[PDB]
This record gives structure tokens, C-alpha cells and sequence, in this order.
């Protein structure tokens, strides 16, 4: 089995197997001595934790926290990608993936959050 | 239908900014570095090697090497802070000559003691670079060469300079990617990239001109520079066998110290035992004029047939017109005429001891950044020292002619050791994980 | 619609729509100087950091994690408010239905608490 | 009922009731002088950040975040531990039982972060 | 079958080293500790005792205790670090006798004013033990006692030394434990454990020889040490009755201040109202001597029938071979001769005022940590200033004798002040909660 972020050639299909080690990987002398190397450990340690609660809180938004992989109510636009349902699981990786659809990832995410959000409102809070 | 689905922990990255921890092998001296302030290292850095991955790098745009120059430059005024400074060392000095040999000079000034009330009249030795007189006409009355610009600061002698191998981490989220493919440039797409957590062993060694105790080349000699035809731009190159040296200090210098206040002291020279001696280096001239032969004819295929020459430095500070470098705490500054002074054809072949003696000389007030001012005061070191180097390689500065002539002549190239670093982080480059894929499937069946 | 905290002043059956945009926005030069603009930067985002961990662990130990709305099994209880059912849902916004129960938070806290780990232990842990 | 901590000498079937009081200690003059004591206090702060993110990226992914107690697929080894069914359970405390189980943790681990993984893998992407 | 299951929140702990933050009582004069910096102290601290847990405890290998002379030596950096150091005050001074009664001394020296081209000449009294002449012949000129080795800093008359308590919580995540046993020795497993987040009040008072204002023992006289047989090893011991103890600074000292640079001033007595008075300290023989009996009767248990004889310290430095504390803000170094000096046998007993009389010295030079230099300047304090302490417990140190003989003498331990903070954090330990607990259940029905 390949280690860490070992599956980036490989098709979607397939890559979307080891994302336990990159899922593992984003958290990882006890007196700080604040000095060069010391404030750069706390400042590379903040912002680590921020970048992982701010890739988190997404996620806990959208109902899916705690889960790999979920799906959502909101459909796919075929503005945003023009391809078939399986030409890019079987042939591209996601490394000429994430550029394709890199112009509307914030157009997906407010829809997500309110399709999301709408979903609770009519599912919770009978009345 | 299709319904719109996220992947979390999927392998996408971009090339971003951000901070970067050190990690060395903590244990005992410490060391400008402070390489035992930071994290320790791992037992065995885990290597990944990825499969069917082409990516982009840039040396040049790379922003690694500024952050390393940042981070360097931090740690040695972090050093430099708790230390003594030479405030009242600015006294004007009265030096004569020692008991070529003139190089030194046997200077005597007055000094404040520990009382403040009273003084104390001592001798030491100084270089003549770190001597600057008041005027041209006096003589025998002298002053430091930074007393106008800055007060230098005196090295701790807890700690030593010896370039401890620092691994440059990157944080949780954050990669660096590593490109194993044979004989690169350091400019395009590589064809064999592989991922770290933690760069290899990089020696924060300071040097000017060579390239000392360096990364050697894999296959064949390799020629860095974002544009080889640009005159204007530095040439990086590496070698593939490395070319030692034996650079020593003949002269030993007593060290001796003195209290210039109330719980501080300042360390000098006090004499020479035996005679003077100039310190120089060795080279073997068969295998140092070889590689040579080896990069003229690398040379050779970018700038066509035209013969490939060698000369001198062109003149100007010190700092840049000689090989520098640090060596177990002495500053060492040799002349490099000696080494590229000849010529190579198309047809030219190189084909016993016979070492070059490089003449060399010894500053002691250095500045090693180029900035005006924030000097430092390197301890003398007891006894005699040696050094043994691995030159790997060594930087070029072409002459910018008019390019239609049949030779063209190269100088050793000169700079802020920002390319030095450059020459170590070529390999490498600073991505951010972007955990949040976003992918489209047949779902909610 | 309303932007960021845009329906203070609705009512609280109507305010529960747009609680995503609150939700969101609970998170959100290279190199620090850690100057007084520094200090004070690494300090806010440790108490920005520090205070949605605090507001997180709740709903994670109370078995709603990544939801925005959910139901537990603790009664309401008609000492901490003699209204209707729909009296505050119509006529009321969120101002001034937080002071009415501000006194009772940490008593639905802790029976929240007891009452989701009884259901945890009688639900899991079969033998 | 025990306080922090107080049913640790309690069996391992009576000491996981009052688990909520453990799970919510967890995380618990407003300008900081970064002082001796500021910046052990920084330090005490996001070193009990990154604790809690730590253990509970690990929940995370294991399909159970939000979860005091969650069964999975991975099955028991006899390897790890001979003892029966229940005889920790009523006569074992859990101070007894970390030891007996400390060499085998980061081994678990991973076949939960696997066999998690692939039952995500097998459910979700049906094409 | 069986599965595996993870807990969330399980009650188990392991050793382990972390960081640790103050909790003091917020209330004003700051205090050289900081402890208006730190987190105010909880209304009641919540302490919860553990049924059925034992746990094993090792006072001597404890962290808490390292890290804690770590923060209060950086604690003490930090507050000396704003204030006027004595670098212009290392002057060859002038003194005679005052107008035994020869312990102060006039001094008269020059000293630079306001004004940088004028000085002014000034007088002060300053003691024997905080003075040195520059030679054994000369005489009436002498130099102070730290100024070949470091400059002091004069402590900062708007902070007072109060031994103020603090709490040493533990972060999140992690707890302290607190062993109620009767009579626990400090080492070995405790059968009555209970855990609490913030430890009690702490008091950082420095005391050498004795154990001032500590904590009293439960039921018992209770010794406390890692190897009792072991020669090389201090000795702490317990006592149940607090030995009151009353210290007098009978000098009426006149506080005066004069400039020393621009926006600083200098600290010193200017002359002392009525006669010259030795410092002395007062405690009740009986009480005493019975608490001497108590312990040597203990002791008794772990060196058979043999008697136990106390002797005073071997002749060194001052700091050990004397007792030392401070009344607000005066440091003193009283003699130990007068305490521990008797012998008890095995049918001995001890069997009205009898106060003791113990001779006291008193330094305003002073390092407090050993260390090689950073020493501090303690302002004199206006008026007479007495202090009372209750006397909790005592360093021992046993001579290294053949051990075959009948008797065996105990002299007043001493040296570093880990022993000081080990005597009152010996109940605690700090352990590290692990909420991921791993176990097996019949599930999935
Ligand atoms: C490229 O890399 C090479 C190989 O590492 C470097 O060569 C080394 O250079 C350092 C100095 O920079 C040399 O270290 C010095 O050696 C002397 C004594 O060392 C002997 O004993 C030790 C015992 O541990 C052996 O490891 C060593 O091989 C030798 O046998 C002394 O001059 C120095 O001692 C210093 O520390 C002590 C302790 O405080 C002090 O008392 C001394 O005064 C002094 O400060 C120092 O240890 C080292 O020997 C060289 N190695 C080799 C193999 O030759 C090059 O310097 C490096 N190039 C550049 C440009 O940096
Ligand atoms: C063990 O613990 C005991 C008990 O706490 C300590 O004894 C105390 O010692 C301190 C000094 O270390 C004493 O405090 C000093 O008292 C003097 C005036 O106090 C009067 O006023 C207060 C008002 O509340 C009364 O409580 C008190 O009884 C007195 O009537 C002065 O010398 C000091 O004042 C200082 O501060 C002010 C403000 O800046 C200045 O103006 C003064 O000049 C001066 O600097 C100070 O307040 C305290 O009284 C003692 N308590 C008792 C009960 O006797 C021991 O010191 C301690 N042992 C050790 C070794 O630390
Ligand atoms: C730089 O000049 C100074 C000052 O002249 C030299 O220092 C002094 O050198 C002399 C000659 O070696 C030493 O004298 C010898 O000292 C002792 C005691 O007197 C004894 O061995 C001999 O009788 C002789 O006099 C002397 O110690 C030394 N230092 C002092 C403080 O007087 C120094 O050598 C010169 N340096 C160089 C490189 O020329
Ligand atoms: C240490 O020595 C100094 C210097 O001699 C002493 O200070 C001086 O003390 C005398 C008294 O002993 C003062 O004299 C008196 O002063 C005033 C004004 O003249 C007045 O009350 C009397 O007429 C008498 O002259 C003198 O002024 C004073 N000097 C200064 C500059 O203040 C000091 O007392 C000695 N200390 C000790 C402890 O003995
Ligand atoms: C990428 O380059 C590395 C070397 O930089 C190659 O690794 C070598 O592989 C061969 C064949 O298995 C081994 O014998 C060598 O020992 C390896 N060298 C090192 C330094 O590890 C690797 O094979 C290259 N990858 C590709 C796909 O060509
Ligand atoms: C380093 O290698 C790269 C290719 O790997 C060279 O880049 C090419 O340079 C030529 C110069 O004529 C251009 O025409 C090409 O378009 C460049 N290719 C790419 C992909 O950018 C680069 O010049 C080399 N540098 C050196 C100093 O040899
Ligand atoms: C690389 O440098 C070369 C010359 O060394 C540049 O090519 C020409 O440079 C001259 C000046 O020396 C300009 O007047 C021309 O306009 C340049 N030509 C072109 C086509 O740019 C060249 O531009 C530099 N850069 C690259 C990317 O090759
Ligand atoms: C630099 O190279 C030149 C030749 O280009 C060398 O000059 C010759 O030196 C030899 C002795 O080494 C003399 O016999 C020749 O007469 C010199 N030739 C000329 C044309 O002057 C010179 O020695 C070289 N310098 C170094 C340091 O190697
Ligand atoms: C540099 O000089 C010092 C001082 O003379 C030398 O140290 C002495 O070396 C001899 C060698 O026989 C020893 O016997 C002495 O004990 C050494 N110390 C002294 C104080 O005399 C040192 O060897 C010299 N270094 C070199 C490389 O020649
Ligand atoms: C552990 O020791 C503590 C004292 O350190 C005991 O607490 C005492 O309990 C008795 C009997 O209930 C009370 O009268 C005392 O007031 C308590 N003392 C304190 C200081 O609180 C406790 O009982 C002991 N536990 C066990 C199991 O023996
Ligand atoms: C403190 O008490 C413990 C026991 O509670 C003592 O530990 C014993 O030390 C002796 C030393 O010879 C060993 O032989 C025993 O095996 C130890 N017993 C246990 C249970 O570990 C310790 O010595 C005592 N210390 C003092 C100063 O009395
Ligand atoms: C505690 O100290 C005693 C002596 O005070 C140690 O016992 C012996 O010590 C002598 C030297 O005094 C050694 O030669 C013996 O080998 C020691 N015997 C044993 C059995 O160790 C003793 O080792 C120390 N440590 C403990 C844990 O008891
Ligand atoms: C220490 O000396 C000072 C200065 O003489 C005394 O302070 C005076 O005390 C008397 C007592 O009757 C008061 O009337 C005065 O007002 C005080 N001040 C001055 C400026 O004279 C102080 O009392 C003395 N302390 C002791 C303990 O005797
Ligand atoms: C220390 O103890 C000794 C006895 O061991 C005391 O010496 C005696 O002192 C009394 C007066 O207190 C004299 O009458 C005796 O003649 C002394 N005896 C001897 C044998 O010299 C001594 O006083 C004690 N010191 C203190 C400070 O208590
Ligand atoms: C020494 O300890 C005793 C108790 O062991 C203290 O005496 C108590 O003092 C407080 C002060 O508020 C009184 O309220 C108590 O009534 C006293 N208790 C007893 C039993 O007398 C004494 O104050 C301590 N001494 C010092 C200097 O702190
Ligand atoms: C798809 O995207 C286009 C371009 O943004 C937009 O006009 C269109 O409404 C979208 N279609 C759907 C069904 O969301
Ligand atoms: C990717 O590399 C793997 C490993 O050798 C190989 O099996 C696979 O065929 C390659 N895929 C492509 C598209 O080249
Ligand atoms: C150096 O180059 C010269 C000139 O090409 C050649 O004759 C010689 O063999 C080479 N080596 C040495 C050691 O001089
Ligand atoms: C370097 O060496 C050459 C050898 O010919 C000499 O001419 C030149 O002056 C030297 N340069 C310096 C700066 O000493
Ligand atoms: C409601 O609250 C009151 C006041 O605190 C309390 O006495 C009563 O028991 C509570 N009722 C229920 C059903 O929880
Ligand atoms: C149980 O553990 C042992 C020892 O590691 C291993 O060999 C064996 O394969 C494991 N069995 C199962 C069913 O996982
Ligand atoms: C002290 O001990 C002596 C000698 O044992 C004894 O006579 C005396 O009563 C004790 N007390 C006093 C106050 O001297
Ligand atoms: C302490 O007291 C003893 C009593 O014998 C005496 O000899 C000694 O000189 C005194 N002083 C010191 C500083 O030890
Ligand atoms: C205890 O008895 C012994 C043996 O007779 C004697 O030497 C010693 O003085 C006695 N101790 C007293 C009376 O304190």
C-alpha cells in the first residue's frame, strides 16, 4: 500500500481509496523558548489548527462532518463541467480536476449551504 | 441524474506561502543555529515516491529560499542578542609591526575596566583588513574598519558555528515535493517526483564563489539559471565528483581575555608561537582542471562552439571578490586566481601531488549579510585548526560582451548566499493540501 | 437576502433560515513579527479558535455534532417559561427570548448531558 | 454523583455512566502581557487545542465523531487480550485494562481507519 | 462474537511533562512573582476524591518541581528586567567605621549625576559581607561583593516580595492527583488518592536550612527522602506543631534616593536613628527541643538503637551554611549553631520563657539561585520591619561516617532550592488523561 499522498497519479476512481493517510496526516522539549524556531513552531502549529477547523467547520455545516464521503441534494450543472458521468473516474486524476471546477467551488458551496440549511429547516422544527 | 458530492482528504495541491519549523538532531555546545531549540528529528523521514505525477518548478520564484534567508538571518541576531557588544572598543588603536609577514599587527589601546573609575592599558593582534587608520599622513594610529557604521557584537564562545545539518519541515497540511529525476535543471517539469514531510540534511554553511560540503550531482554535471543567455543573470553549477580541500591556519594565535566592565570580557590575540606563517589552502590541480574540462564542455552546448574561458575576479569589496567561509569559527577569505585562470577549445583535453596554493586572508569584524552595520566579532580559536572541504559547486558571472566572438569569458560569480540556499532547495517546493474535493456521481440509489 | 447577522429582528420562527451565514462566519504577509499588531493577532485567532471549540464541544457531546437543528429527549419545562407554544415563534425574535432563560442555561446543560449519555449507554453496549 | 474524574477505582461496566464529565473538561483580564506567565498560558491554551483536535480527528474518521460510544466492523483478537466476555467488565477497572491493551493501539488503529474506509468507499460512489 | 468499540472520555491517565499556568487571588502594589498576570484563582476549587484507586508516587522524580524553579527564576528575570541596574556603582568606595557594633560601614564614593558632564558625591551604609576591598594591605577603600563577576539590578521599590500563593493548574486535558494518606513518606503507592485541576495555596517563599510558613503534617513526624540510607542524599522532614519564630530589624534605617543617570534613581540607607543593634531572632527552647526529641525519636525507626546527634554545618558559603528568608523585602542569614546543638539518646528526654538567641546577618548584594553573575540589589526598607514564620520543617544532611559506631551526627541540609518546592509538592503529581479508551463488547445485535 502506497504512504502518505502516494495515489496522486492514479484516477479519481481509484485515489479515492488511502484518503484515510492525507484525512490522518493533517494534524501531524516540552518548555518554548519563544525564540526564532519557537514562534515559528507556535505560528506553523495555529495555523494548522485554522486550517484544519476552517476545512472542518465546511463540512460540519453541510451535515457531512465525521464522514469521508456524502451526498448531497443539489444536483449536478453541466455549466461547470462538460464531460460524462464516468470519463473522468476512469481516466483523469484530480490533479487536472480541481482546475476545471476551481472558477465555481463558491458558487457550490453557498448552494450546498443553502440547500443544506433548507433541508433541516423543513426536516427539523415540526412546528 | 447527477448529484453534486465532496471528498475529504482527497490528494490536490497549490503552490502557496506559509511558515516552515526547523528539526535537527538534538542532544553539549550549542550552536548559532539553535538547532537544539527546535523539534527534534524523526528517526527516518517517511519518503513517498508518487507514480504518474508530472509537476511543475520554479528555483528561482521558489519562496522557501527566502524564507530560509529570513529564518538564518533571524537566528544570528537571536544569537548575537544575549551576547557582549564592543561599544568601547572604538579607541583609537596604536599599532606597529609584529616581531609575506606584515599582514599583522601588534596594536595597543586603552581599555575601561571593571572599575569605573579606573582603566586598563592592553595588547592584542589585528588583521590589517579590520584596520583602518584616521587619517592617511599620521601613521601608527588606527581605528576598527566598523566603528562608523555599527558596534559589532562579540560571538558567544558557548556556542560554535559549526553548520549543523537542519531539516525544513513543513506544518500539518502543508507538503514538500521532491523531484528524483536525473541530471534536472532546476527550471521546468519534472518526470520523477516524490513527496516528504521533511527535507533531507541542509548545512546552513555560509560560502562565496564554491559551493562547500554540498549536494553532489546524480549522473552529470548540471548548469542552473533561469535565463543562460541573460548576462545580467547568476549561473549555479554542480558537480559530480567532489573536489576536496585543506585549508588550515598555520599561525597559533594564545587566546587570552580581558574584562572591558562589570561581568563581561572580550577575547583577542595575544602572540604567535613559532613565526609567521600565511595560511593558504590545497587543491589537486588534476582533478580540480578535469571538472573544469568537464564544465567547459557542459558549457559548451549552450553557447555552441565557442571556446569556454576563465578569469579572475573583477575587482571591487572583498567579501565578493573572494571565497569565503566559515571554519570552526574563523572567517577564511582566499584568493581564487589561481584556480580560474585558463582556457579550454573544442579540441582542448586535460589529459603526483601538484597542488595550488591559494593565498588566503583572515577577517575578524565581519558582516556576512552586506547590510550597513550589525557587524560581528569573530573569538579567536586556540591552536591550530584545519578544515577539509567538499567543493560541489561553484557559481559564474559571464561577461557581457557583444556574444559574437569566438570565446567568451566567465568570473566567479558573487551574491547573498540567496543562491547558495538555492542551490540545496532546487529539489524542492512548497505546496498546501487542500483536503475539500469536490466531484460529481450517480448517487442517492 | 440578508447578509451577515441580517435577521436579528425577525421573529424566531422566520430567524432560523439564514443561520448559516452565522454559522460560517465563526471562522473567518506571511510572516508574523509578533509586534502589538502581531500579539493581538495571534491572540484573537486563539480565542476565535478557542471560542468554537468551546461552542462545538457541546453540540459533540450532545449528540448533534454538525447539525444545525436537532431534538433531544429533555423536556421543556414550564418554570423556565409560562408561555405558549407559538407565542415566541410569532411575536418574538431572538433578543428577547435569550434573557428569559439566561438563568436556566447551565441546569438544561447539564441534564442535556445526562439525558444523551443515558440514551448513549442504554442504546450501545449490548453486553 | 461523582465529580471530575471520581469513578476511576469503579469497574469498566460502572466507570462508562459518567463519561459526559470527563468529556466535557476537556477544554476547560482579557489583554495578554505576554509575560512568564502569558506565555505559558499561550502555550497551555493551544496545547489543549491540539490535544482535543487530536483525539478527536481520530473520531473523526472513524465514522464516530459526536459519539461517546460507537460500535464497528473491525472484530476482537484474542492476540491482544485472553480474557473472557465480561470479566472486565465487572471486575476490571480501566487503569487495569490500558496496560493490557497499550502495545496494540496504533495496530488497531489502522484497521479501524481501513476497514472505516472502505465500508465508506463501498457504500457511498455507487458509480 | 466480539468487535472493538471506542470510548470517548475514559477515566485513565499517564505520566507525562507539560507546560503549566498560574492561578493566583485577584486584588495595588504588584508582587516580583506577577501573579496579577496570571489567571485569577477559582471561587472554590473543585476536588474530587477517587474510591478505590492507588496510585504510585515519586516525589523526588517529579516534573512539577523542575518546572517550577524554571518559572520563578523566569518570573524573577522578568521583573528585574525593567528596573535600574548598578552598572555606575562599581567605584572604588570610601568607608570607615560607623559612629558587636562594627558590622555596617560608612562608605563615601563619587558618582555620576544627571548632568553627563557632572557627577556628585554621595554617602550610604553598606555591610561588611557586601563589601571587598581591592587588596588585604591598603585599606578604607573597597569594592562590592558582585562586580568582577556581574552587575546587580536594583529591585523596583512599586513591587514587593510577599510570599503571595499561587495555584499551579493543569491545562486542559490534564489533572493533578493528590495523596490524602496519614503520614505518606512521599514515595512508593498512596491508598487514599484524590484528584483535583489546580494545586492549593503554594507559597514561593525561598528559605534554606528550615521550612518556613509550609505545610504542617497530618498525624506524625514524617522524613522524607529517596535513599535514607544513602549519605549523598538530602533529608526532608515534617513537623505536626508550627514552630513560631520571631525576627526583629532593630536598625531604624533612613531610605534615601539620589540620581544616578537621567529618570533613575538609587536606593540606600542614609543613616540609622539611635544606636547600633545587633538583628536577632527569638524561639521557645521548649517547644523546640521537644519537637528535636520527636524527631530524633523518629529517626530512631530507621537507624535502629542508635542515638542521634545534631551538629551545626560545615564552614562555606553563606547561603548554605546559614538560614536565609526575608521580612518584605530584607534578606537575612542567621546562625543555626544555636538549634542544632544537643544529643538524644534512647531513654532521653526533654522533660516559662528560655528564648533562643540567634545571631543574624543581613546582605543587600544577593544571587539567591547560585548562579554565576545576574545578582539583585535588595532596596533597603524604611522603619523596622519583623517577621513571623511558622517553622513546618528542616533540610538534614548525615556525615559520611563508618555507620558501625553508636552515634551518628546530622548537620542542616541545604543548597538548591528544589528542596524547598519538592517539600510542598510531594502530595501532587501530574499526569496526562487519554479520552480514546480501546474495548471489546458484543455489539451489532
Ligand atoms: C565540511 O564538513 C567537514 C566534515 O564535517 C568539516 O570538517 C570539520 O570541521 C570542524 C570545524 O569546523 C572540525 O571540528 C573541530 O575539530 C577539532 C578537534 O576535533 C577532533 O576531535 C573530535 C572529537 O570529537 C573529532 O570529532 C574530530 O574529528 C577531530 O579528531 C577542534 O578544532 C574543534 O573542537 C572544538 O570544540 C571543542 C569542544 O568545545 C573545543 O575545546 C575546541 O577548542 C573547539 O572549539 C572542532 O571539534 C572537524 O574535525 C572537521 N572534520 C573533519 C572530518 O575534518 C568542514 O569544516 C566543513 N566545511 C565547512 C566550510 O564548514
Ligand atoms: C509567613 O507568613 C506571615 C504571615 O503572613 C508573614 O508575616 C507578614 O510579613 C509581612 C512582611 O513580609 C508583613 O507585612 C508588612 O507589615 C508592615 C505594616 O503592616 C501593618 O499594617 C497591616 C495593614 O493590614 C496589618 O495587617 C499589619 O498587622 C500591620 O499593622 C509593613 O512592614 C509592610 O508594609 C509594606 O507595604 C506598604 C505599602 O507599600 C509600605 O508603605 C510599607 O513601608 C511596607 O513596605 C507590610 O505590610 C505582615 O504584617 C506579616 N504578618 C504578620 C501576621 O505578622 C511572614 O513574613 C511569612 N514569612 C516569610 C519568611 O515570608
Ligand atoms: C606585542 O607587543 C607586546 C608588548 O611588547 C608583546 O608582549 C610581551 O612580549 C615579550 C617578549 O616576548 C614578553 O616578555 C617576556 O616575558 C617574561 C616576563 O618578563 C619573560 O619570559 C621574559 O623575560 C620576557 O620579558 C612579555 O611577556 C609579553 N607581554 C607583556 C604583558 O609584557 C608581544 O609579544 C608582542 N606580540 C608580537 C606578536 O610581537
Ligand atoms: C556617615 O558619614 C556622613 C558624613 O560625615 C554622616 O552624615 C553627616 O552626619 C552628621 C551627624 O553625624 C550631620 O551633621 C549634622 O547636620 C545638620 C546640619 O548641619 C545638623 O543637624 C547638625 O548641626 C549637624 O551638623 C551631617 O549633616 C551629615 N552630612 C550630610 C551630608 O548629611 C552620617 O551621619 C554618617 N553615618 C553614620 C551612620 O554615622
Ligand atoms: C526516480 O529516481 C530515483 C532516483 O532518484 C529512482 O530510484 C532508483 O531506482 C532504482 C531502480 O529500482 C534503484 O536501483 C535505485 O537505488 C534508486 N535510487 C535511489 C536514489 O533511491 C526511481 O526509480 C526513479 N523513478 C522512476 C519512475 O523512474
Ligand atoms: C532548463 O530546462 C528547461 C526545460 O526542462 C528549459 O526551458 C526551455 O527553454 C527553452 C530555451 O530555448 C525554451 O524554448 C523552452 O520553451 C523551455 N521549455 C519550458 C518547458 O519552459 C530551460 O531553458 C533550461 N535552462 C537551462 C539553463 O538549461
Ligand atoms: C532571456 O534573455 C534573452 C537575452 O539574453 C532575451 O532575449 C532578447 O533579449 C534582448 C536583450 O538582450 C531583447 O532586446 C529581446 O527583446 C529579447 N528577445 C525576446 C524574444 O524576448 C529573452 O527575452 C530573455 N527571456 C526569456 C524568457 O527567454
Ligand atoms: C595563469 O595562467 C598563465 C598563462 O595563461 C600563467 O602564466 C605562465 O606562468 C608560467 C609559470 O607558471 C610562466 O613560465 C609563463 O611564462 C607564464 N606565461 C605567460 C604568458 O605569462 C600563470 O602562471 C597562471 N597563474 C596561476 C596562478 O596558475
Ligand atoms: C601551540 O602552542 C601551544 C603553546 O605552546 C602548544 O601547546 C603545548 O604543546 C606541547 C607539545 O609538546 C605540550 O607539551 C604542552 O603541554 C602544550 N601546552 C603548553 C601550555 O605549553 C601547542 O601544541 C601548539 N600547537 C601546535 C599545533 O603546534
Ligand atoms: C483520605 O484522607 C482524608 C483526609 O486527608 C479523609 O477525609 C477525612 O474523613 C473523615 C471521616 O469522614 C472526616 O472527619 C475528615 O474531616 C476528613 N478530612 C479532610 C481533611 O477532609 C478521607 O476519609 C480518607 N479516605 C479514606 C478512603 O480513608
Ligand atoms: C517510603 O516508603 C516506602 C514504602 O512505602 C519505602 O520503600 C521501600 O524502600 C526499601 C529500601 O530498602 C525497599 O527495600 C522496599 O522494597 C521499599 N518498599 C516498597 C513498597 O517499595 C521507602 O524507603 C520509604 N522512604 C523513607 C525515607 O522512609
Ligand atoms: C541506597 O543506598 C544504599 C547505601 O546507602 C545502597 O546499598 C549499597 O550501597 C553500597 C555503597 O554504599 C554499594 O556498594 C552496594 O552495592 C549497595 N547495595 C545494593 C544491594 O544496592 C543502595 O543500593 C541504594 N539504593 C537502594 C534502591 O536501596
Ligand atoms: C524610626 O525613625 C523615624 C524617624 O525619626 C521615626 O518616625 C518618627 O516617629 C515619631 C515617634 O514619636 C513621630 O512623632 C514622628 O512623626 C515620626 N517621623 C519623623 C519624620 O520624625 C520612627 O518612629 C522610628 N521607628 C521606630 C520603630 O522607633
Ligand atoms: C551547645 O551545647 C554545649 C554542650 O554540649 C553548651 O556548652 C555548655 O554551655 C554552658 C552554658 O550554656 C556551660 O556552662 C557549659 O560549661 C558548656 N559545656 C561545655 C562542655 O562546654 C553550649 O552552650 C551550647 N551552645 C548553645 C548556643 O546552646
Ligand atoms: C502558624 O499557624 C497557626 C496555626 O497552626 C496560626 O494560628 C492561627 O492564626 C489565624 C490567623 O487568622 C487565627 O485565626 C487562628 O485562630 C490561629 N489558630 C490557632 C490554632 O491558634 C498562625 O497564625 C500561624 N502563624 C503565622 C505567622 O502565619
Ligand atoms: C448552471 O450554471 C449556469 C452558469 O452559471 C447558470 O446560468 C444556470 O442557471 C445553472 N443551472 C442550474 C440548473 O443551476
Ligand atoms: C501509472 O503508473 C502505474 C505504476 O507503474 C501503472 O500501472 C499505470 O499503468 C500508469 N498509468 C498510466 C496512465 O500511465
Ligand atoms: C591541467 O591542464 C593543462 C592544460 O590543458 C594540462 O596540460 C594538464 O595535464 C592539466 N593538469 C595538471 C595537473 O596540470
Ligand atoms: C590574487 O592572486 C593573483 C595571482 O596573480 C594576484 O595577482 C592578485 O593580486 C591577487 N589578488 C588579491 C586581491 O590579492
Ligand atoms: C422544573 O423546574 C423547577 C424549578 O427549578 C423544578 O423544581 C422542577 O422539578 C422542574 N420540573 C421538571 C419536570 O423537571
Ligand atoms: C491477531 O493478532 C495476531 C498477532 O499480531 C496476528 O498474527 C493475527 O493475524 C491476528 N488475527 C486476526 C484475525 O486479525
Ligand atoms: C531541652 O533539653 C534539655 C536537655 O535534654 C532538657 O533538660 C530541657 O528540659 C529541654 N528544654 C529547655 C527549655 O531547656
Ligand atoms: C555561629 O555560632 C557558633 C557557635 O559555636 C560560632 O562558633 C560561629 O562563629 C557562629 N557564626 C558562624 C558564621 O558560623
Ligand atoms: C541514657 O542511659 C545511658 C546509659 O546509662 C546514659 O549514658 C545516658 O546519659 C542516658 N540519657 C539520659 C539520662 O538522657
Amino acid at each position: 500500500r502506497r504512504g502518505f499522498l502516494g495515489a496522486a497519479g492514479s484516477t479519481m476512481g481509484a485515489a479515492s481509496i488511502t484518503l484515510t493517510v492525507q484525512a490522518r496526516q493533517l494534524l501531524s522539549q516540552h518548555l518554548l523558548k519563544l525564540g526564532v524556531w519557537g514562534i515559528k513552531q507556535l505560528q506553523a502549529r495555529v495555523l494548522a489548527v485554522e486550517r484544519y477547523l476552517r476545512d472542518q467547520q465546511l463540512l460540519g455545516i453541510w451535515g457531512c462532518s465525521g464522514k469521508l464521503i456524502c451526498c448531497t441534494n443539489v444536483p449536478w450543472n453541466s455549466s461547470w463541467s462538460n464531460k460524462s458521468l464516468d470519463e473522468i473516474w476512469n481516466n483523469m486524476t484530480w490533479l487536472q480536476w480541481d482546475k476545471e471546477i476551481g472558477n465555481y467551488t463558491q458558487l457550490i458551496y453557498r448552494l450546498i449551504e443553502e440547500s443544506q440549511n433548507q433541508q433541516e429547516k423543513n426536516e427539523k422544527e415540526l412546528l | 441524474n447527477l448529484w453534486v458530492t465532496v471528498y475529504y482528504g482527497v490528494p490536490v495541491w497549490r503552490d502557496a506561502e506559509t511558515t516552515l519549523f526547523c528539526a535537527s538532531d538534538a542532544k553539549e555546545k550549542h550552536n548559532v543555529w539553535a538547532t537544539h531549540a527546535c523539534v527534534p528529528t524523526d528517526p527516518n523521514p517517511q519518503e513517498i515516491h508518487l507514480d504518474n505525477v508530472t509537476e511543475k518548478f520554479n528555483m528561482w520564484k521558489n519562496n522557501m529560499v527566502e524564507q530560509m534567508h529570513t529564518d538564518i538571518i533571524s537566528l544570528w541576531d537571536q544569537s548575537l542578542k544575549p551576547c557582549v557588544k564592543l561599544t568601547p572598543l572604538c579607541v583609537t588603536l596604536h599599532c606597529t609591526n609584529v616581531t609575506d609577514r606584515e599582514e599583522l599587527k601588534n596594536c595597543s589601546f586603552n581599555m575601561t575596566t571593571e572599575l569605573r573609575d579606573k582603566r586598563q592599558k592592553v595588547y592584542s593582534l589585528f588583521y590589517r583588513l579590520d584596520i583602518v587608520p584616521i587619517n592617511e599622513n599620521q601613521g601608527s594610529e588606527y581605528r576598527l574598519i566598523n566603528c562608523n557604521t555599527s558596534a559589532c557584537t562579540q560571538a558567544c564562545p558557548k556556542v560554535s558555528f559549526e553548520p549543523i545539518p537542519i531539516h525544513y519541515c513543513a506544518p500539518a497540511g502543508f507538503a514538500i515535493l521532491k523531484c528524483k529525476d536525473e541530471g534536472f535543471n532546476g527550471t521546468g517539469l519534472c518526470k520523477n517526483v516524490s513527496t516528504v514531510q521533511c527535507t533531507h540534511g541542509i548545512k546552513p554553511v555560509v560560502s562565496t564563489q564554491l559551493l562547500l560540503n554540498g549536494s553532489l550531482a546524480e549522473k552529470n554535471i548540471t548548469i542552473r539559471s533561469e535565463n543562460i543567455t541573460n548576462n545580467a543573470k547568476i549561473i549555479i553549477v554542480q558537480l559530480v565528483q567532489p573536489v576536496t580541500i585543506k585549508c588550515i591556519r598555520p599561525n597559533n594565535y594564545t587566546r587570552k581575555s580581558i574584562r572591558i566592565g562589570p561581568g563581561q570580557a572580550f577575547y583577542a590575540m595575544g602572540d604567535i608561537i613559532g613565526d609567521i606563517r600565511q595560511a593558504h589552502c590545497n587543491v589537486s590541480r588534476s582533478r580540480w582542471n578535469k571538472t573544469l574540462q568537464e564544465v567547459a564542455e557542459k558549457l559548451r552546448t549552450y553557447f555552441g562552439n565557442k571556446t569556454i574561458i576563465f578569469a579572475n575576479s573583477s575587482g571591487g569589496d572583498l567579501e565578493i571578490t573572494t571565497h569565503s567561509f566559515n571554519c570552526g569559527g574563523e572567517f577564511f577569505y582566499c584568493n581564487t586566481s589561481g584556480l580560474f585562470n585558463s582556457t579550454w577549445y573544442v579540441n582542448s583535453t586535460w589529459n603526483s601531488n601538484d597542488t595550488i596554493t591559494l593565498p588566503c586572508r583572515i577577517k575578524q569584524i565581519i558582516n556576512m549579510w552586506q547590510r550597513a552595520g550589525q557587524c560581528m566579532y569573530a573569538p579567536p580559536i586556540p591552536g591550530v585548526i584545519k578544515c577539509e572541504s567538499n567543493i560541489t559547486g561553484l557559481l559564474l558571472t559571464r561577461d557581457g560582451g557583444k556574444d559574437n566572438n569566438v570565446n567568451e569569458t566567465f568570473r566567479p560569480g558573487g551574491g547573498d548566499m540567496r543562491d547558495n540556499w538555492r542551490s540545496e532547495l532546487y529539489k524542492y517546493k512548497v505546496v498546501e493540501i487542500e483536503p475539500l474535493g469536490v466531484a460529481p456521481t450517480r448517487c442517492k440509489r
